[PDB]
């Protein structure tokens, strides 16, 4: 009924603090595929 | 004429006149001091006393020592000549320079200007801060609000502002220290001394200063923003140039009120705030303000306890300002700087027919990308990253690097990184943010755009982390 | 003569305590040696306690005080029109006084049961998602409602703006005067809207009653009350009046101060036990006259802010159990791209249908049932594959049907031209069509309806409904246009 | 009675006498009561004088005679408080005889100015770790210890001020710093104890203990904050360095609470004084940095505030946080989950520092600071797949920032132990071992290799691991 998008993240919960680490791991895990690409792309 | 003490407790004295009584609002000047020790009177309680409210120390104070009339609220040096000088809350030099020799002096009490008087006028005022440039940009003449929980960033962005817009700025500055730390004030002055703001050698200083930190008693307190506009307010009336009103913290002012509300004898309010808090609050904001005689643009920081944004104080703050800056925890905690909340964060000129459809668009996408990101983050906390759709992990990516993009090197705070401060121009913050939505960068880690200026900064970063790679 | 005048014995926070007075009326005007005037809220024994409605700073130990002889009132009239003035009636806009003829005690009690008779005629805000789905009628009091900065006042605004339509024609039944009440506003805000209302040529037609953050607490309070009673001119003499209050927060908190200054006992956070009261009776003065009584009416559109979405708060609770309604708001919503604002699920209007014309009624039923359906469903469009057609059908007639309730601000839409886009909606002809494409085609099947449809768009407005021949008519008209859209 | 010099007792209640006469006493003058006890007068009234009893008030009846003094509250200051143990009112209460102060300062004397003081410039070590290297304190500056009951805040006061012995024990002036131990509201027994872990680390030669514990009257806690500082000011402006604990704030709140309401103050916000945010703004204003023209002494301020169940958004713990430079934030979590000293790095601030921290320890705590960062970002993962290579550094960084109590290291011997763990040494070793790696590893360093600890990185590079390979076997 009432908006509550983000209430997870603001509750710093358990759940909250996971799901920002989950988030982490997939983005460092893109970075190295992403700066690896961009070093093969350097030559 | 000439009254007697008869009750002193804590910032509260009592005194009694036998013959004239003297309106509120007077200043009273007690006898037998040191240094200089004013009472505002601020009630009048029958038979012949009033009870006022001190402007330092009451330690000292004796039944029946005589208290003058001064005939008049507190006045303090206007002019050219309070450039470059630090005054107290009733106009004294606290700079150890000697006298100021104005010949012109205000009454720190004054009415608002009335709503004849009112200016329309609405146009950017670019900071080079992408955040602010591009989802609240602040107007010229406009009133400023920066929120913020305690060590969030508001002091270094109020001194960023005053890097980035006072050095700039071709009319005048006034700086009002109200109930922060006196150390703060020693950083600003000499800052300002090595930058050449001020200048301690001739007549050219382009700012005033003001300040009543929080090792002074509440009257002093709940009076030196009045003191700081007061000054601003001469600028902008009896001169030709624009003004600029910095005020940290203006929940002091506030905070100040609420320390003496009890002894004046009011039954508390809601959160133990004065039952005036908004009354109060408006005399004194009303008077902060562009009129049709001149501009002034008002930079306030404001404190919001415990980072509770719905608390009276910075609550009644929102009405008073057409630009608001929202600082917040969790964004600082997460590493960005400036932590401004670019879903919390206002401007009254953010519309397409003041800063073009182009920069609104980009604006509201930007906006709309980072609440969708909302809901996403709720089904992550349970189902993980990797098995969204391909749809919502670009709609994350891009997420992410528009929030590291909005972070920014500021040039004052060169001393906690080490690394230069960067100013944005406004159509590069437009560009850089309409590259990112349109899926330009979605080949570059996120790292990249972290603590840059435009986005050029942020393909070359990604260039020399490759190497290092 | 103690009778007649007084002595201030104290003064401090704006109240003075009066010596004398002794035939003062509770509620009865007074003045100060200055030339302040004041209220006599307390009568006590020994002394008379009074708020003093200006700058209370001015006032001494000793100073005279006067009987006026009457109770709180203000001049009402046509001749307030066009003008800004202050909580007592007193012009501020520079343009001269206020040529009044006649003047309205404040705190006159509402019209009772006899009276009245059920709202039925439409007040047309222009808006889209409110006159479909939140509709409002003459008389009806509806409460707009949410956190600072969600579009609360824009909503207010776009509804005057609208009214122009009605007050340039002939049709004298359709005519809404309007009055817009500024409370705890700073004054530069107020301006802004001023320059909005003229700008649109909606000033001729409005009142703006301002009471600022820097006038005295007694002022915020009795602003409400002394627009309430300018509209009230219009209800009695059979014509119809909308008044808004932005906002009751800003009166509350004034009323409280006020209240805790002469040591009432205090309440639920510090609020006085009668602020129910201060809202109930100004609320319950607007009202839909029958016949009988001239057939006028009032409605009012009170403004609450909440803080963090909290409608179990003190003066949220009161507000919401008095009005007929709410159109709530959200920031969420909001930056999603939902402009307006409007939380449907959490909307009400609890006239509802009786408020509508017939053709509206036709449409905004099955729109209403449509997005009930969708939003129960909406949470699987996120992430949901391999899910049966059926909730498919709900989801894509759901987020089509969503788009058609954003609207961009100072742009009220007359009534048919709503309902031609509900209508394309509702019988499906954006079914095929992808969802990021429904604006682009609301805005050309509009002009492309305005530009060479004005027969069909100008009857259904005078029957108010849609015959059989009409939406035949409109069946072809979106069924041919559709057909060569995208270019 | 003379009524200008004198009074009598009207009334006397729980700490408070109401006095007639005194018509030429001042605000914050000190009274005597006939019986021996001393007062301050708060309230000044029309008809009487509020007068706050300074020890037992039970002594007091109505009708005694009350004197003047002449004089606002103030206390002995000066060297001859070094080693000693007083009262709120500086009366020596360790046994050892009268303190022969030849100076005395007002209590309430208001903080220097924007003009007397300069940027804060040398370092204030604490020996400890954790905060040397991530939240470094420096000369001047306030900085706040904050947690729940038995977090282990006391233990952080205590460690720093032991630390300072090899300061004061050298021959470089400078670096010497004077340390003052403000105890409110605690057990006698604690004190006691607290006094004698000083005695026996030798650090008591430059510590004064100020105490007002539990069964000293409410006056005597609200000014013993006060009067310590005095006694630090002393130090600021005479070209010396002095660091101030106020353990704790909440316990002196508490009692000013009491003596405001019983004075007939209206209660505010938690029934507390409407000023309470003052009472503490106005203290730790006069920590200072001076100047040179001033005597480029300074004066340090770590109060001490009890949160319950976490609640630093309370009143009071909101009040202070938002008046110091930075804050350590001590959590009962960390603490029961192993991490002693219980700080929460992430949360945990202090105000950048002066360059000077140090030179190298500003090399690898830099390092160490950008690994945990990047660690606390994935630290919730605590099965894993490759999520491990991102908790590795971090999860050894951790124990490393784990200390025992009473053994302040030195700024080497904490960059030495740093390092081990920065460059990659302990990736491999049994995150639960390197508690026990690193207390053997230090003991050797220390025993052996003191010239390894010399001028405090081409040499010391090769050397350390050369020691770190051979160690762990
Ligand atoms: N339908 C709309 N489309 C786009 N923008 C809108 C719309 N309605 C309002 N806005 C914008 O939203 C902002 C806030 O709107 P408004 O001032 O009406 O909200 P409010 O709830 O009255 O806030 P306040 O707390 O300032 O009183 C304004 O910049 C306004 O231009
Ligand atoms: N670094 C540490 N390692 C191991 N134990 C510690 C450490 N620091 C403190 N402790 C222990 O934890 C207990 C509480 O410490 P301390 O007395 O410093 O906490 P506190 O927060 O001041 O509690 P309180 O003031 O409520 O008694 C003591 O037994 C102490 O020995
Ligand atoms: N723009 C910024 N860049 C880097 N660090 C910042 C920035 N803003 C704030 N900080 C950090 O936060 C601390 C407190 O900021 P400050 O402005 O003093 O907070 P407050 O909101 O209490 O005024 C700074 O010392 C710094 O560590
Ligand atoms: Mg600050
Ligand atoms: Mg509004
Ligand atoms: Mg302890």
């Amino acid at each position: 009924v009432r908006s509550s998008a983000g209430a997870v993240r603001d509750a710093g919960g358990a759940f909250g603090k996971r799901e920002q680490a989950e988030e982490e791991r997939y983005f460092r895990a893109r970075a190295k595929e992403q700066l690896a690409a961009l070093k093969k792309h350097h030559e | 004429t000439t009254g007697r003490i008869v009750a002193v407790i804590g910032a509260v004295v009592d005194v009694q006149f036998d013959e004239g009584l003297p309106p509120i609002l007077n200043a009273l000047e007690v006898q037998g001091r040191e240094t200089r020790l004013v009472l505002e009177v601020a009630q009048h309680l029958g038979e012949s006393t009033v009870r006022t409210i001190a402007m330092d120390g009451t330690e000292g104070l004796v039944r029946g020592q005589k208290v003058l009339d001064s005939g008049a609220p507190i006045r303090i040096p206007v002019g050219p000549e309070t450039l470059g000088r630090i005054m107290n809350v009733i106009g004294e030099p606290i700079d150890e320079r000697g006298p100021i020799k104005t010949k012109q002096f205000a009454a720190i009490h004054a009415e608002a200007p009335e709503f004849v008087e009112m200016s329309v006028e609405q146009e950017i005022l670019v900071t080079g801060i992408k955040v602010v440039d591009l989802l609240a940009p602040y107007a010229k003449g406009g009133k400023i609000g920066l929120f913020g929980g305690a060590g969030v960033g508001k002091t270094v962005l109020i001194m960023e502002l005053i890097n980035n817009v006072a050095k700039a700025h071709g009319g005048y500055s006034v700086f009002a220290g109200v109930g922060e730390r006196t150390r703060e004030g020693n950083d600003l002055y000499h800052e300002m001394i090595e930058s050449g703001v001020i200048n301690l050698k001739d007549a050219t200083s382009k700012v005033a200063l003001v300040y009543g930190q929080m090792n002074e008693p509440p009257g002093a307190r709940a009076r030196v923003a009045l003191t700081g506009l007061t000054v601003a307010e001469y600028f902008r009336d009896q001169e030709g140039q624009d003004v600029l009103l910095f005020i940290d913290n203006i929940f002091r002012f506030t905070q100040a009120g609420s320390e003496v509300s009890a002894l004046l004898g009011r039954i508390p309010s809601a959160v133990g705030y004065q039952p005036t808090l908004a009354t109060d609050m408006g005399t004194m904001q009303e008077r902060i303000t562009t009129t049709k005689k001149g501009s002034i643009t008002s930079v306030q920081a404001i404190y919001v306890p415990a980072d509770d944004l719905t608390d009276p104080a910075p609550a009644t703050t929102f009405a008073h300002l057409d630009a608001t800056t929202v600082l917040s925890r969790a964004i600082a905690e997460l590493g960005i700087y400036p932590a401004v909340d670019p879903l919390d964060s206002t401007s009254r000129i953010m519309d397409p027919n003041i800063v073009g459809s182009e920069h609104y668009d980009v604006a509201r996408g930007v906006q709309k990308i980072l609440q969708d990101y909302k809901s996403l983050q709720d089904i992550i906390a349970i189902l993980g990253m990797d098995e969204l759709s391909e749809e919502d992990k670009l709609t994350v990516s891009r997420a992410r690097k528009i929030q590291r993009f909005l972070s920014q090197p500021f040039q004052v705070a060169e001393v906690f990184t080490g690394h230069l401060g960067k100013l944005v121009p406004l159509k590069e913050t437009i560009k850089g943010f309409q590259q990112i939505l349109a899926g330009e960068y979605d080949h570059l880690p996120e790292q990249a755009f972290y603590m840059v200026g435009p986005i050029e900064e942020a393909v070359a970063k990604a260039d020399k982390l490759a190497e290092e790679h | 003569d103690l009778e007649e005048t007084g002595r201030v014995l104290s003064i401090g926070d704006g109240i003075a305590r009066v010596h004398g007075l002794r035939n003062v009326q509770a509620e009865e005007m007074v003045e100060f040696s200055s030339g302040l005037k004041g209220m006599s809220l307390n009568l006590e024994p020994d002394n008379v306690g009074v708020v003093v409605f200006g700058n209370d700073k001015l006032i001494k130990e000793g100073d005279i005080v006067k009987r006026t002889g009457a109770i709180v009132d203000v001049p009402v009239g046509e001749e307030l029109l066009g003008r800004v003035v202050d909580a007592l009636g007193n012009a501020i806009d520079g343009k001269g006084p206020i040529g009044s003829k006649a003047r309205r005690r404040v705190g006159l009690k509402a019209p009772g049961i006899i009276p009245r008779i059920s709202v039925r005629e439409p007040m047309q805000t222009g808006i889209k998602a409110v006159d479909s789905l939140v509709p409002i009628g003459r008389g009806q009091r509806e409460l707009i409602i949410g956190d600072r900065q969600t579009g609360k006042t824009s909503i207010a605004i776009d509804t005057i703006i609208n009214q122009k339509r009605f007050n340039d024609g002939t049709d004298e039944k359709k005519k809404l005067y309007c009055i817009y009440v500024a409370i705890g506003q700073k004054r530069s805000t107020v301006a802004q809207l001023v320059k909005r209302l003229t700008d649109a040529d909606a000033m001729k037609y409005t009142i703006v009653v301002s009471a600022t953050a820097s006038d005295a607490a007694p002022l915020q309070y009795l602003a409400p009350y002394s627009g309430c009673s300018m509209g009230e001119y219009f209800r009695d003499n059979g014509k119809h009046a909308l008044i808004i209050y932005d906002d009751l927060s800003k009166q509350a908190v004034a009323y409280r101060q006020m209240s805790l200054l002469l040591r009432r006992p205090p309440g639920r956070e510090a609020y006085p036990g009668d602020v129910f009261y201060l809202h109930s009776r100004l609320l319950e003065r607007a009202a839909k006259m029958n016949d009988a009584f001239g057939g006028g009416s009032l409605t009012a559109l009170p403004v609450i802010e909440t803080q963090a979405g909290d409608v179990s708060a003190y003066i949220p609770t009161n507000v919401i159990s008095i009005t007929d309604g709410q159109i709530f708001l959200e920031t969420e919503l909001f930056y999603k791209g939902i402009r307006p604002a409007i939380n449907v699920g959490l909307s009400v209007s609890r006239v509802g249908s009786a408020a509508q014309t017939r053709a509206m009624k036709q449409v905004a039923g099955t729109m209403k049932l449509e997005l009930a359906q969708y939003r129960e469903v909406a949470a699987f469009a996120q992430f949901g594959s391999d899910l049966d057609a059926a909730t498919q059908q709900l989801l894509s007639r759901g987020v089509r049907l969503t788009e058609l309730l954003k609207q961009g601000q100072y742009s009220p839409m007359a009534i048919e031209e709503q309902v031609a886009v509900i209508y394309a909606g509702v019988r499906g002809y954006l079914d095929k069509l992808e969802p990021s494409k429904i604006t682009k085609f609301e805005n050309a099947f509009l002009s492309h309806v305005i530009s060479q449809h004005q027969a069909l768009l100008s009857k259904i407005r005078t029957d108010g409904k849609i015959s059989e021949e009409s939406d035949a008519k409109l069946k072809e008209i979106v069924t041919n246009f559709l057909a060569g859209f995208e270019a």
